């Protein structure tokens, strides 16, 4: 086992190439004699946080050596005004991992039609699946200007098409835009007239958390082509999660940032070539972001659309101009999200919900 | 385009620049214009500003604002004012912008005294008014008779008069939630006269029992949430044949006397988690109701809470014929 | 025949922490005035949370008004927003009304382990020395003060 | 400059924000041996705001009876800079007024 | 030693009213003793469990004895066999045996392909990805595997050498049903409707049978009873031939009706 105080890194290392293996993980408070501090922030011994797990294992575990600082960088803090420290039990096993759900499945070579499940009764709004939870469980917010504020849950797809809802999730703010997406059993969303993401943990049906994306445009200054106040748009892929959105500094170009799920921090920001107003939506797979451009309903004189046209790169920070022909049956695209868990589009064009199949190249690099 | 503002093709973005001002160089041919979360007080608004005719949509929150602003773009339909300070509203400034449809004013520290009399009328065109998390302590006097939503929510109102909804018949949504509203604050029958109302909303607030004279016309949607609603009269939810939805959950409820949803024929869903509801009698009539109900309704939250007998099992179901009732 | 005038703040809500879960309430006083009502994160603070105390100041001719408002650990604990629990008061005049300072209500902490340590110098008769000092972490932020041999310096003097 | 100085201890003083302003300072070693640059440090002065002169009473709106004056208070003297901390306060000011009739 | 087929479940005890929204209680059948075991579930924090002399003793709550486990406990699958917990340890698909009597470890098995740690539980989830149950065929293991695609695979375990003695597969998804029992073998899924769900009205019913024996399945329409909504865990006691049950914080007893229709 290994231990170590508040702001105090602590370090994991199994002999010759044996894999770490994280059994039970804490980072609060238990016991009140192991660590040495002012007795006033040693009174409570009953904090707990649930997530240390989570975040051990995809750091530590799948490697030889680990490194995580016990503070506010890795850790969010469960109980203000008390001395916390960090309690791991792990177990040294050969070097093996576990194929495909994690892994990159390539470059995108392709989309088709694949799904068509139902014409809803908005133009605009958002669908998707939480890639973590092993469920058939399909989140659904139609987007309402000035009024969006519920998130429908479905039991199956045959409930969806059907419409038999399981349960409706009463959000504490109003939703801008048609950007949501559901991260490990929470929703993360863009509130009304503020650059800022909220945690809505789906258990507990409480606020975990609230994080301000700094310098983003929000409430119709930035959006889409459509504009719907879709200024921020949130991503899941095999990197992690990720926030699409636009800055002045970067003359109302995308500008691409990572997001830890727990500490709700910007771990890493890019700034793209393509503006955000020209472009229809976007998605993100293996860190590579791809660029929708397709036509709308009243384009005078216009037939250019339905392609994906600019790639980004994160881990090379360099973009590509490409031509992936892009499928768009109806000519208001609202909403494109990518589930990592199935390789899928989650799709929201005029009124219509639709998923789309992908096509992947033989190498990455 | 301006110098320090950066024009974007038939967009002009002024915002987060410091700006206290209005630049000049504004094109003839824009049609929104952003100047948010700036520090533009009232005075610093140009006249040549009032003469591009071309802007129809107007972004001006969280600025540092006093009053409503003066020599704003003649043909405006939609403006953004919210999350500054305006206290004073003036009959000239909304008289300059006559083809308004659409006004935001949230988080802002306007007061009854500080709107002028009949000010929001002079905007013959206003068809949406958010008078949203104000300083409000009573529903405004002379609003815009072709008004459809009125939005004065989060406020501090205690008391609403007869002739704040005058000659308002073409209002389809109002919102009066999170107030200090009673049951003596409402006049005998205000509402009565909203004959286009579809929606009404007076949630948070602290209602005995549900509003009287209610307009049934064309309202779909009824929400009385987290009010002290001790009992429901058999008037109340009467000639009211063409609501849908309908929410009385989180309320001081106790017992519900027969027939009080006989003609909410049209009912598609009723709320009524966290209530204290006490299993006696008086709610035999209520699980025979939840029994012979189509499929077509969703009746949700009645749930027992005394005695300790029965205590938190749901009235949809009874066991041994409700004991020695019948 | 008295002076009407929006309403003038006196006692105007400063920034409170919470020590060893002692829940400190929030003072407010402004004339003239007959409703004063906390605004606490973007939010409106219920009636019932409310202690008016409609006392009249000899000093001036005007009605004043005084209420507080406690707050508790656990409210702050559980407030998850972007910023730090804040608090703004509203007063009602027959004219308008009026806003006062945003007081933030934060949890009160210290470290016992410094930062930086000072370091020992050898330094010449005519030469110049700066002694650097980081105080510990803690909320709100530590007063440093120098000692020579345990007593003491005035920098003034 | 007055305002700058170099100590034997190898620190970089200013007094005044305003003779020695906002900039990304680095610090250098040199030696016989080679030179090594240090992480720039970023040192942002700041203007704090200050409230600018009242204006003249307006006139009375109402021609009878109980009127209404304004005067206006804006924060530019001096204007918030670099994040600098807003003006403390109300903006506005009103007083109730009789026209003889 | 088997009654028959189920044909009704019917309200039959309320003991109280527990302080936890979640949990299960049950008796050992082979040990012919009042003795009531006692768990309360704490997401993260399930480590202790609760012995009581008679049913009079748990009513007006004085425990006997209360026995420090070596693991944390993942789920409601709390299940007591001839003087020898079994239960479910926290973030592993593995059953643990834990002697009462000693206060030892005596094994641990490992149930091949199953899902374990909230990826496949019951309709409230809480971590119900394995759940343990008592017939008149022996000691049973519910569980789901990714081979199955999220359906319920029941597993006969045996009590002392820890083993798989069998696998059947049925056509019924774990995370669809709110909770399962065995009765000679025969597998019965119980479908019920949940709190703060205020779109649901639907009845709560056994949809579903699944014979080891004859390894046949069957679509049933048994109505289950629910007084309140929050149902946690279902486990059946052949010694008495009655469902121990946990429904919200409350904690109830069901009686249960028999038919000769079996070959
Ligand atoms: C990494 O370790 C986690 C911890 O159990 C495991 O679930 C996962 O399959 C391993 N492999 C990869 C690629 O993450
Ligand atoms: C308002 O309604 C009244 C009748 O209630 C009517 O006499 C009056 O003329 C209406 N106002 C306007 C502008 O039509
Ligand atoms: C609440 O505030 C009042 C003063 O307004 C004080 O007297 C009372 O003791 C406070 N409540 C508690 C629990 O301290
Ligand atoms: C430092 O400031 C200068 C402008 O004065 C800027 O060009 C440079 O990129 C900045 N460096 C860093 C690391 O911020
Ligand atoms: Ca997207
Ligand atoms: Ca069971
Ligand atoms: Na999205
Ligand atoms: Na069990």
């Amino acid at each position: 086992r290994e231990l170590s105080c508040e702001s105090y890194p602590i370090e994991l290392r199994c002999p010759g190439t044996d894999v770490i293996m994280i059994e039970s993980a804490n980072y609060g408070r238990t016991d009140d004699k192991i660590c040495d501090s002012d007795p006033a922030q040693m009174e409570n011994i009953r904090c707990y946080l649930p997530d240390a797990y989570k975040i051990m294992s995809q750091r530590c575990n799948n490697r030889t050596q680990c490194a995580v600082v016990a503070g506010p960088d890795v850790f969010p803090d469960p109980c203000p005004g008390t001395y916390k420290y960090l309690e791991v039990q792990y177990e040294c096993v050969p070097y093996k991992v576990e194929q495909k759900v994690f892994l990159c499945p390539g470059l995108l070579k392709g989309v088709y039609q694949s799904e068509h499940l139902f014409e809803s009764d908005h133009q605009s709004g958002a669908w998707c699946k939480d890639p973590l939870q092993a469920s058939d469980k399909i989140y659904y917010m139609p987007w309402t200007p000035y009024r969006t504020d519920t998130l429908t849950e479905y039991s199956s797809k045959d409930d969806f098409i059907a419409g038999r809802p399981t349960t409706t999730y009463k959000l504490p703010h109003r939703v801008d835009g048609t950007g949501f997406v559901v991260y490990d059993g929470a929703l993360f969303f863009n509130k009304e007239r503020t650059r800022n993401i909220v945690k809505f943990d789906l258990r507990t049906r409480i606020k975990s958390g609230e994080a301000i994306i700094a310098n983003a445009n929000y409430h119709d200054t930035s959006p889409y082509r459509w504009g719907g106040k879709s200024d921020i748009d949130l991503a899941v892929d095999e990197n992690g999660l990720w926030v699409i959105y636009a800055t002045e500094q970067n003359n109302g170009k995308i500008v691409i940032s990572q997001l830890n799920p727990y500490t709700l921090r910007i771990e890493g920001t890019w700034d793209t070539a393509y503006d955000k107003r020209s472009a229809s939506n976007a998605f993100m797979i293996c860190g590579i972001l791809y660029v929708v451009k397709s036509v709308y309903e009243d384009d005078d004189n216009e037939a250019t659309g339905n392609k994906i046209d600019y790639i980004y790169n994160t881990d090379q920070s360099k973009d590509s101009l490409v031509d992936v022909p892009f499928p768009n049956s109806y000519q208001y695209i609202a909403a494109v999200d990518y589930n990592p868990r199935d390789n899928l589009l989650y799709v929201w064009n005029n009124y219509h919900v639709v998923k789309y199949s992908l096509d992947f190249g033989p190498l990455d690099g | 385009c301006p110098s320090v503002c950066r024009c974007d093709r038939n967009f002009v973005y002024c915002n987060e620049r410091s700006l206290t001002s209005v630049p000049l160089g504004i094109p003839e041919g824009v049609t929104v214009l952003y100047l948010h979360n700036n520090q533009i007080n009232n005075a610093g608004f140009p006249a040549e500003l009032h003469n591009v005719q071309s802007v129809h949509t107007v972004y001006l929150y969280g600025n540092q604002l006093d009053e409503f602003p003066m020599n704003l773009p003649k043909n405006v339909r939609v403006l953004h004012l919210q999350e500054n300070n305006i206290q004073t509203i003036s009959r000239a400034a909304l008289a300059q912008l006559l083809k308004l449809e659409e006004l935001h004013l949230d988080d802002n520290s306007i007061s009854t005294v500080g709107v002028e009399d009949g000010a929001f009328r002079e905007a013959i065109s206003l068809k949406l008014l958010f008078l949203s998390k104000n300083h409000l302590s009573s529903v405004p006097v002379g609003l815009p008779v072709d008004l459809q939503e009125l939005r004065v929510d989060e406020n501090r109102i205690a008391v609403i008069s007869d002739m704040a909804f005058q000659n308002l018949t073409s209002l389809e949504r109002l919102i009066v939630d999170g107030n200090l509203l009673t049951n003596k604050g409402i006049a005998e029958g205000t509402f009565s006269h909203l004959t286009k109302l579809k929606e009404f909303s007076i949630v948070r607030n602290s209602l005995s029992h549900p509003p009287p004279d209610l307009p049934g016309t064309h309202l779909i949607r009824l929400y009385l949430q987290d009010n002290q609603i001790n009992h429901i009269p058999l008037t109340a939810f009467a000639n009211l044949r063409k609501l849908e939805r309908l929410d009385i959950s989180n309320n001081q409820l106790r017992m519900l006397t027969q027939g009080v949803f006989d003609h909410l024929s049209n009912l598609k869903q009723l709320t009524a988690r966290n209530n204290p509801w006490f299993c006696d009698c008086s709610i035999k009539w209520v699980t025979e109701w939840l029994k012979y109900i189509p499929s077509s309704l969703n009746v949700r939250g009645f749930m027992c809470q005394g005695p300790e007998q029965v205590r938190g099992m749901a009235v949809r179901e009874l066991n041994m014929n409700l004991l020695s009732c019948p | 025949s008295a002076p009407g005038t929006l309403p003038h703040f006196i006692e105007e809500p400063e920034d409170a922490y919470i020590i060893k879960s002692n829940p400190i309430a929030l003072r407010c006083k402004a004339r003239p005035a007959m409703q004063i009502f906390f605004k606490c994160n973007g939010e409106w603070v219920h009636q019932n949370e409310h202690v008016s105390e409609e006392s009249l100041d000899e000093s001036s001719g005007l009605k004043v008004r005084e209420v507080f408002i406690n707050v508790t650990r656990q409210q702050v604990e559980d407030f998850h927003g972007p910023e730090d629990y804040w608090c703004q008061c509203v007063a009602w005049s027959h004219l308008g009304t009026s806003k006062s300072r945003k007081a933030s209500v934060r949890i009160a902490y210290l470290r016992k382990n410094f930062e930086q340590d000072p370091q020992g110098r050898e330094v010449p008769i005519e030469g110049m020395i700066v002694l650097h000092c980081r105080p510990p972490e803690g909320v709100p932020a530590a007063e440093v003060e120098w000692l020579k041999n345990e007593e003491p310096i005035d920098s003034e003097q | 400059d007055e305002n700058i100085d170099t100590r034997a201890d190898h620190n970089l003083i200013i007094r005044q924000a305003r003779l020695s302003d906002s900039g990304n300072y680095t610090c250098m070693a040199a030696n016989i041996v080679a030179k090594r640059r240090s992480l720039s440090a970023t040192v942002v002065v700041y203007v704090n705001g200050g409230w600018s002169s009242w204006t003249e009473w307006s006139a009375c709106n109402v021609r009878c009876g109980r009127g209404w004056q304004k005067r206006s208070r804006t924060c530019t003297n001096p204007a918030p800079l670099n994040g600098g901390a807003f003006c403390e306060g109300m903006s506005v000011q009103k007083i109730t007024c009789t026209a003889l009739c």
